[PDB]
């Protein structure tokens, strides 16, 4: 089925504008949305007209003109009439829900058999998150819950209470989550968005060339998510290629894509919930495959709960791409996330108990408990992932006493 | 088997599988071109079960 | 065709003639019977427009789903685009055959080169298509045709 | 049948002289009369190695001179001579013959009155250089000055003259001044009693249109209307039946116009089964319509080459669930296989959409309620009574159509 991608604020837009660069790169699509010389499927990204013309599906939501400008500039292929231009950022897209939902409706309505939503956010992007924020509440009210949302989000590297604010809705009505650190990001590349934009553009790679498997979005997600709790998601990607001194076989590739310093974000010792790796070349050694699966499930410490399996997605390289070495992306759910989610419990709190910067919310005795109430349920939810994040690890998960 | 009508599932595998754009006289048609329009799904009274136990609702 | 068109325009000059009859009869009558006959022309004329409502879409559907494709199946489709076969798979060039008969002034014709009697079984096919469609076919043990023309006989009536 | 086309008031001239711009641009009649030779159609195929034959009808509106020299059929009634000096010189080919040139409502309807026999002898005049006449076509401003009295007057004199046995619409532009309220009442009274078939067109609405001139949409919807009338199809084809099938009672006679903006913008339409979606849209409606609206009637424009018959088919299915029809009035969608002219180079599709919804309750209401409160010999006073009265009389009969 049909994507659609929303683009909120300036770093998800910048994100999103490598993203489509790298998408229409693989299918050739030039930058005015003429076609170069099919067995790829693009339509399932790009509207197609009867004039041999493709165009994103995305939405840009931004609140200044000049980002999505610099956007729509770089790739003039991008339809204008889908530009649109915490708690203030909030309250403004209460005012403005009308028109994005129209105008998501207008995308829906366009498409034939529509899949799933993407959504491209930094949750430290202050106002833009904040509409960021509503645009997932009325996604998820309008649309039921038939059509599920993946949300690439940015996480940080006064900002503590943002990231609590948004993390509450993230948690609420995302369907499956990223998450992306600058810090590892940089420390990778030791710009940044090319690497997003990369895991992105091939997290999706069986959907837009087929091949024997994981034709659609719900079977590749669904390996991933066991419980809908456990929604919070891990990449990893493995940098040493295009150089001389690449991999010299995709088993390598299994074995080396595990090393903690390739993961997108801060790690210890952490237990895996679930695995997935990308394999991308023009052909793939079975044998070779088959002993990396069989170290990889020999060497990785899954939870006691889970059914230990290791799947290998051959994907399948793109004919606008010249010859070029294999390349692979991971995919996992660990329970690493109680760190970083502890973390930024930790900054709220202390940020908390001082009363440092809440006067730019509070207005009023109404507006003190309106925010205080919030921040409490916003407290309370994310402990709640915690918990069941640190119950996940133990052996008497499914135990009754 | 017999709680759906047969025929529509012949129809709705056509429109996925055996579309078509034609082409202008002379233009030659390509082998997937030709071969498209002839397969056909049809459901059957042997079920798999029964019918791979023979080569051993 | 004639008859439906017939009936299709007869409901026209039923509206008109009505119409003009509500600003010169009905409009300039005396306010104590003036009700009632509004609303009994009323009544008439949303009949009228119930009518002409089911009378349009038969005809759209008649015109732009079996006249309308039928001739684009089976004349345009036939004689210009090629009529792909199993025979015109076979690429023969894989012989050597330099040589071309009977000469180079012989026209190709943007169009398929038909035998008489493919000619007359084209336009029979044609036609056949259209009389012999599913609405229209002789197939409650009663044709759609007999139903179509009871409902046109209750419109006359 | 043959359409005749009035156009008075300032608003009234602006818009025909487009409108009729636009017509003469798709028929390739070029402003001095002169006609262009027809190119050869499309879809008749011919084998291929590898002057007066037409088949449309552009003099349904043009009277066809013995020279081979175009006219319109149209009828220029005002006083200020500027606005018809401007019309006559970008199109020369109207005849100086058919122009006629002389604030308060009842000065100018008294004026009207008064020099009535002259404009009636050139109706006279138009009409007998037409054989078997179908209907009269009218551009006015409802409220403005001269075009309110002046095309009152003329209604009122074209009803009664012919003796109502021809169909008579009207391309009315409403006001977006003390005065403005009053003769907006006074010429809806007699659009009521007099006219047949009426298109409110509402300037805020088509403000709000535009900023996404304001005349230039009128004009693009009124001779869009009659594309049918000008390339002939298998349906429709005549004015009364495209009118008769909107239109249940003599009472919900007031229709409605929504308009597809980019017709020319590179990011156009997908496919019709987009367009079909698209229109339905409440943004691009030329009246102001709410949520708590519906439909009486419904019907599609579609121009276009060689229509994908899949596409309607699986649009006008999908539209049919989204619009919510009136109770008793049975679900019917329809769309026009209007044929794009051959003379016009652009190939992207236009769609125009005719409706006739309930949404005129609330635009009467707040023109009753602006009359209401300006009024807070004693003749014209009742006069203002009985529009009032009249206009009352549809609103409880827009209300009333909810039920069954």
């Amino acid at each position: 089925g049909e994507t659609i991608t929303l683009q909120v604020g300036q770093c998800g837009n910048q994100v999103g504008l490598q993203y489509w660069q790298q998408l229409a790169t693989e299918h050739g699509i030039q930058s005015d949305g003429s076609s170069t010389p099919r067995n790829d499927h693009p339509e399932l990204f790009f509207t197609l007209s009867d004039s041999n013309t493709y165009t994103p599906r995305s939405i840009l939501i931004d609140m200044e003109p000049s980002v999505i400008a610099k956007s729509t500039s770089a790739l003039p292929m991008f339809n204008p009439r889908n530009v649109h231009l915490w708690i203030n950022g909030y309250k403004y897209g209460t005012e403005e829900e009308e028109t994005l939902l129209n105008l998501i409706d207008r995308e829906v309505d366009k498409c034939d058999n529509l899949s799933n939503f993407q959504l491209f956010h930094s949750v430290a992007g202050g106002t833009g998150s904040g509409v960021g924020s509503k645009m997932l509440e009325v996604i998820s009210d309008r649309y039921g819950h038939k059509k599920l949302l993946n949300t690439f989000s940015i996480f940080p590297s006064v900002q503590p209470y943002n990231t609590i604010l948004t993390l509450k809705r993230l948690i609420d009505y995302s369907d499956a989550t990223f998450v992306f650190h600058n810090d590892s990001l940089n420390r990778i590349e030791n710009g940044a968005n090319k690497l997003i934009a990369l895991v992105s553009a091939s997290v999706s790679n069986p959907l837009r060339f087929p091949g024997y498997m994981y034709s659609s979005m719900e079977s590749i997600v669904s390996n991933l998510i066991p419980t809908p709790d456990l929604k919070f998601l891990t990449s990893s990607i493995a940098p040493f290629s295009t150089q001389k001194h690449n991999y010299l076989n995709e088993y390598d590739m299994l074995l080396e894509l595990s090393n903690d310093r390739y993961k997108t974000n801060r790690v210890g010792d952490t237990s895996y919930i679930s695995m997935l790796n990308y394999l991308i070349g023009d052909n793939l050694d079975q044998r070779e495959i088959r002993k990396g699966i069989l170290k990889s499930q020999q060497r990785i410490s899954f939870v006691p709960w889970v059914a230990r399996s290791v799947l290998v997605v051959h994907g399948k390289k793109s004919p606008y791409l010249k010859n070029t070495n294999l390349e692979g992306i991971q995919v996992t759910n660990n329970t690493s996330m109680i760190d970083v989610f502890t973390k930024i419990l930790k900054q709220f709190d202390l940020l908390i108990k001082r009363k440092a910067y809440l006067n730019r919310y509070y207005s009023s005795v109404e507006e003190e408990n309106e925010v205080m109430e919030m921040f409490n349920e916003s407290r309370e939810s994310v402990k709640s992932i915690i918990d069941e994040y640190k119950a996940c690890k133990e052996i008497t998960y499914l135990d009754d006493d | 088997k017999l709680k759906i009508s047969v025929s529509r599932l012949q129809k709705q595998y056509d429109d996925i599988f055996k579309e078509k754009i034609e082409n202008k006289v002379g233009v030659r048609p390509s082998v997937y071109d030709v071969l498209k329009k002839n397969q056909k799904l049809s459901v059957t009274s042997e079920s798999l079960y029964k019918v791979v136990e023979e080569l051993m609702d | 065709l004639w008859k439906l068109r017939q009936l299709n325009n007869l409901l026209n000059w039923h509206f008109e003639m009505f119409n003009e009859l509500n600003h010169n009869v009905v409009t300039k009558l005396s306010s104590r019977n003036r009700r009632p006959l509004a609303k009994s022309l009323s009544i008439i004329t949303s009949i009228r427009f119930h009518f002409t409502q089911f009378l349009n879409e038969l005809i759209a559907y008649l015109s732009y789903d079996v006249i309308e494709e039928n001739f684009q199946q089976h004349i345009v489709r036939k004689l210009f685009y090629n009529k792909n076969d199993q025979d015109l798979l076979l690429n023969k060039s894989f012989m050597n055959l330099s040589e071309i008969d009977p000469n180079n002034d012989l026209p190709k014709f943007n169009v398929n080169l038909l035998t008489i009697d493919e000619l007359v079984e084209l336009h029979g096919t044609y036609i056949d298509s259209i009389i012999n469609s599913s609405l229209l076919n002789e197939k409650t043990n009663i044709s759609y045709i007999d139903q179509i023309f009871n409902i046109l006989q209750t419109i006359f009536n």
